[PDB]
């Protein structure tokens, strides 16, 4: 924990809110020009944890809520998530009367304490029903996007997440009216009949310096799973798939050349860095264990 | 096989290469004056760990410099 | 009259309606200001949603009132 | 009763169990040693071993 | 001892986010204060959530707002049903008379308030989170009050476990000015450090046993012998061949992957040369 910096780190400016910049970016409205504008959604660790806990706590029923944050450039930042007092069946949720009063009161109370962020989106949980936009979510997301432009639909699946051990969070945004534009068919199948109406987004997560510092001492028995990590063995299929997509991207960039090369180089660097990190861990293990009593 | 049954050792025999591979064996009795012996070996292991740690630190420092 | 209507995302709307006037008047003010359909709108004052059947003649609005506007949302 | 080739049901069952148990303590075995371990040296040791496979039992 | 308290890995994240957000907003580090919620089952207290609280300052005294607390208590009951006020938290180091004053003021709300202390500016590897319990002793005269230290647990839900593991295994949060090599090597360094500490403790114990200053245990010594007769783990030739094969494969994967980066730099250089040097 020493021989480094302990003050405001380079992962804390993401948590800083600038009112003037947000006002300028809201007045600019760069989203209306290119409709494929937003492509990245950065969610805080706290927001994701709260969303997953609330979705799982609902049991087999469906739950819904809001999420705060802001928007910068080509990315949407989602910082906090607060639930709603909704009473939904196994398929549909309504949020009839007490949900909106809760929204207004909670936003006002949060602004009282110091929460300077505004509402940035809504989320609703599919209890084992995959991760896609239904014919009602599409309509309500279009309704929200028509007037409150900075918005995003987050879909979470609690049952599948708890059964498979991996979170299933999907960020989506709807195209406006009249916007038309051995390989698996899941690309069309896993979406509803409105597959051409909405498009997904790249979901990433971030955490603060204090978040990582406190989570470093979260538990002191994963060291065994790190020493006997067995890297380059549990994700070989991942690396082969990455190599295949990298070859496809290289072919596309070569066709274009005859700026697309930048993302291909980035993907290649990422895959190679992962492989080199795995080899480094294996070399460290070999030096630690097998180089003793020779 | 009958020694494997009593759980003193665990392993697999192999007739293709005519050898027995042992994965785990019990710790037999030790004399009073041989304890320092094992102590020495443990010390060696500790030293190795320290060395590895030092190397790692050097590496990361250099990386940051780059 | 400069009654403020605020959406949760930060949009601002200014409307002009006398207090004796019906809440349908507020509804069509926001209609001709933005265009959100009448059946897809909820308005909140003082933390309590107003009903359509209450004329704002005996109402705790004496100027400076801010109305929180939200859009109905549903999921499946 | 005898299962055709003069073998009692108990004998065949215990032979199959012995083969299954020996499959856990051996990386690989020879036919002669497998037969010396549980009688029936080679006429039906290979037959029993192959019958246990192709059925998910070994 | 006292009342067994069960802490979830969501309160601590709430406190850390609170501290980070207010420190960023105010520029300088500050002190944050809130309120915990949970359940009371017999002799067991469980804290599972927390919400922020508003506090004002009168010269030196810190006064917790009561009307805002009441509104928040009425609001949070709609979403969470079996949740009740349990205690209050703050961020700071050693206990302070300001904390005792705040606890005495807060005592007017619940009978047995807890006291969760978080250390955001810790300077050691000791646990930064400490659960304190303030029971009113029967000492007469001046109220000599020392909050009893509590050995909290880490009771956690299944979805909470999944989310906590997901955030713990996160690595893309940085990869900016700090090299990803540093982040990859830090985990290995920490794991090796903990293993080295454990083996150093074992070495110290066996040195003490051979010295004669401690009772001689015939079982632990033989267990240590069994452990120490297996450090060269799997030094067979097949393992060496597999290790060399893996190293060669990763070397090829690095070569094919440095070539493309060199080609991209090539393309950028030629593009720049074909505009800023080419004669139209």
């Amino acid at each position: 924990l020493a021989n480094n910096m302990q003050e405001a780190q380079s992962i804390d400016e993401i948590y800083k809110y600038d009112k003037k910049q947000q006002q300028e970016i809201l007045a600019a409205k760069p989203w209306t020009k290119d409709h494929h504008y937003f492509k990245y959604c950065k969610i805080s660790a706290l927001a994701l944890l709260k969303m997953v806990m609330h979705a799982r706590s609902g049991g087999n029923l469906a739950v819904m809520g809001l999420m705060l944050g802001k928007v910068d450039g080509e990315t949407m930042i989602i910082m906090d998530s607060f639930a709603l007092p909704v009473e939904g069946t196994e398929t549909r949720v309504n949020a009839q009367a007490a949900a909106y009063e809760y929204m207004a009161a909670y936003i006002e109370n949060a602004k009282q304490v110091g929460r300077l962020e505004n509402a940035i989106g809504w989320y609703h949980s599919h209890p084992g029903y995959g991760c896609w936009l239904s014919g009602i979510n599409v309509s309500t997301q279009m309704l929200n996007q028509q007037f409150q432009e900075p918005f995003v639909a987050v879909v979470i699946d609690p049952t599948r997440t708890i059964s498979a051990g991996k979170v299933n969070l999907g960020a989506f945004r709807t195209y406006p009216k009249g916007y038309k534009p051995t390989i698996p068919l899941n690309k069309i199948e896993d979406f509803g009949v409105h597959c051409k109406q909405y498009y997904a987004l790249e979901v990433s997560y971030f955490k603060s310096s204090l978040d990582r510092k406190l989570l470093e001492l979260l538990w002191n028995k994963y060291w065994v799973n790190t020493l006997s990590s067995s890297s380059l063995l549990t994700n070989a299929d991942y690396t082969t798939g990455q190599v295949f997509d990298l070859s496809e991207k290289l072919e596309q960039s070569e066709a274009q050349l005859g700026d697309k090369l930048a993302k291909a180089t980035r993907d290649s660097c990422k895959t190679t860095i992962e492989a080199i990190h795995g080899l480094m861990s294996q070399v460290i293990k070999d030096k630690l264990f097998n180089q003793i009593n020779i | 096989i009958e020694a494997v049954y009593t759980d003193i050792i665990q392993g697999k025999l192999d007739q293709r290469n005519q050898l027995l591979e042992v994965d785990f064996c019990i710790g037999r009795d030790i004399r009073k004056k041989d304890i320092n012996n094992i102590v020495k070996t443990l010390h060696e292991w500790c030293d190795g760990c320290e060395a590895v740690l030092l190397g790692i630190e050097q590496q990361v420092l250099r990386a940051n410099q780059y | 009259m400069l009654i403020k209507v605020k959406t949760l995302t930060g949009k601002e709307i200014e409307i002009d309606i006398e207090p004796t006037d019906k809440v349908e008047r507020i509804k069509e003010r926001v209609e001709e200001k933005e265009g959100i359909p009448p059946q897809q709108q909820r308005l909140i004052y003082s933390g309590k949603q107003m009903n359509d059947e209450k004329t704002a003649a005996d109402y705790k609005i004496l100027g400076g009132s801010v109305l929180h506007l939200v859009l109905a949302l549903r999921g499946g | 009763a005898t299962t055709a080739d003069g073998s009692s049901i108990l004998d065949r069952a215990v032979i199959e169990h012995n083969l299954l148990s020996a499959s856990k303590l051996y990386n690989n075995i020879t036919f002669e040693e497998l037969g010396a371990l549980l009688e029936i040296p080679a006429a039906k040791a290979e037959k029993i071993a192959s019958q246990m496979i192709t059925e998910g039992r070994m | 001892g006292s009342v067994s308290v069960a802490l979830h890995p969501l309160v601590i994240l709430n406190i850390s986010d609170h501290w980070i957000r207010m420190r960023s907003q105010e520029g300088r580090p500050v002190q944050v204060i809130g309120a915990l919620i949970g359940k009371q089952e017999g002799r067991n207290i469980e804290v599972m959530n927390s919400f922020e609280l508003l506090s004002h300052t009168v010269e030196e005294k810190i006064i917790i707002d009561k009307e805002y607390y009441y509104t928040k208590e009425e609001q949070f009951k709609q979403v969470f049903k079996e949740l009740e006020f349990l205690g209050w938290y703050t961020t700071g180091g050693p206990p302070d008379p300001s904390d005792i004053h705040v606890h005495k003021q807060v005592c007017e709300i619940i009978e047995s308030p807890l006291f969760l202390k978080l250390n955001p500016m810790t300077k050691h590897t000791d646990l930064p989170v400490s659960v304190f319990e303030s029971v009113i002793d029967i000492i007469n005269g001046e109220a000599t009050m020392l909050f009893a230290e509590l050995t909290y647990t880490l009771a956690t839900e299944e979805a909470e476990r999944i989310g906590v593991d997901h955030v713990a295994r996160m690595t893309a949060t940085g990869s900016g000015e700090n090299s990803t090599v540093a982040e990859h090597l830090i985990a290995q360094h920490s794991a090796i450090k903990m293993l080295h500490s454990r083996v150093k403790l074992i070495l110290e114990y066996v040195k003490a046993s051979e010295a004669g200053e401690v009772p001689f245990n015939h079982e632990i010594l033989r267990e240590a012998y069994a452990l120490c007769h297996c450090l060269p783990v799997l030094s067979t030739d097949k393992f060496k061949t597999d290790f060399y094969d893996q190293c060669n494969d990763v070397g090829l994967m690095a070569y094919l992957g440095t070539i493309t980066k060199t080609c991209n730099t090539m393309n950028q250089f030629v593009n720049k040369f074909n505009v800023l040097y080419d004669r139209q």
